[PDB]
DNA sequence: CGAAACGACGGCCAGTGCCA
DNA sequence: TTTGTGGCACTGGCCGTCGTTTCG
């Protein structure tokens, strides 16, 4: 339950696709699963804790008769999304068309649009700064 | 086990708004979660905290004396900057990590 | 005539400011 | 002497008690 702790805003809200062991979303619980997987086991082994849940019908417990057969999202860093004066320019696509350096950016880019500027908004730092040090070697 | 069992046991006569505000900014309730979102949650949870009192003070026990505590209100994570604000304010010294090594 | 309910006020605790 | 620190007194916010005024 260390991982639900954490809970920040939305975070966690997209962090049972990050895991993933899901079923083509959600049936059953308002997953997250894994709590309902170590709950199963119940403290550390103990096999009374393992063997409640079994005698009704911590990994290879829940691939045990679970919905498996599906496969969404991966890492852990694989994404998807979490969907389900001088500013960019100039114009804008993406991949920019004035800027910018050249990796991880343009998925910066592709974020932005549109359409505030500075604003900074997470905190600072550069991107405006940079902005207008191209408007500067006009 | 939670901030919800925190404040049910814990009552506002004995930890303050006040005091539990502090006691999120100094990172006493970090082991619950995110100190924006445990702020926010403050509020709403002591009036949850208070109605679960009246309900085992007339009757009930448990299951029934207690709708139990809800998922913690959402809000946006804090950036260092205002986060060691809160820090030393809550423990009068720049503790864990200083602004300007952000 | 007696009970209740509302408002005043103290004090208590805490957050602060001062002074030694 | 111009600076920091530790103790203690003052204000404000909330809380709980007591006293008065009203209603039955």
């Amino acid at each position: 339950h260390h991982h639900h702790h954490h809970k920040a805003g939305e975070a966690q809200d997209l962090a049972e696709g990050w895991r993933a062991f899901l079923e083509a979303l959600k049936p059953t619980l308002r997953a997250f699963v894994r709590e309902a997987r170590p709950h199963l086991e119940g403290k550390t082994l103990v096999l009374r804790f393992p063997e409640s849940k079994a005698f009704h019908h911590l990994l290879p417990l829940a691939r045990a008769q679970f919905g498996v057969e599906e496969l969404a999202f991966v890492l852990e860093k694989k994404s998807l999304s979490g969907a389900s004066p001088p500013w960019e320019a100039e114009e804008g696509e993406d991949p920019s068309e004035e800027l910018r350096r050249l990796a991880r950016l343009l998925g910066g880019r592709l974020l932005w649009v549109r359409k505030p500027k500075a604003p900074e908004a997470e905190e600072p730092v550069s991107e405006d700064g940079i902005g207008g040090n191209g408007i500067m070697p006009p | 086990k939670s901030l919800g069992d925190f404040l049910k046991r814990l009552p506002e006569q004995v930890v303050n708004k006040r005091a539990l505000e502090s006691l999120v900014k100094a990172g006493a309730l970090d082991a619950f979660g995110d100190r924006a979102r445990l702020l926010a949650s403050l509020e709403p949870l002591l009036r949850w905290a208070a109605e679960t009192r009246e309900r085992g003070r007339s009757g009930l026990v448990g299951l029934f004396a207690e709708v139990e505590e809800p998922p913690l209100v959402e809000a946006s994570p804090l950036d260092e900057i205002t986060m060691l604000r809160y820090e030393k304010e809550a423990l009068g010294i720049y503790v864990s990590g200083h602004p300007v090594l952000r």
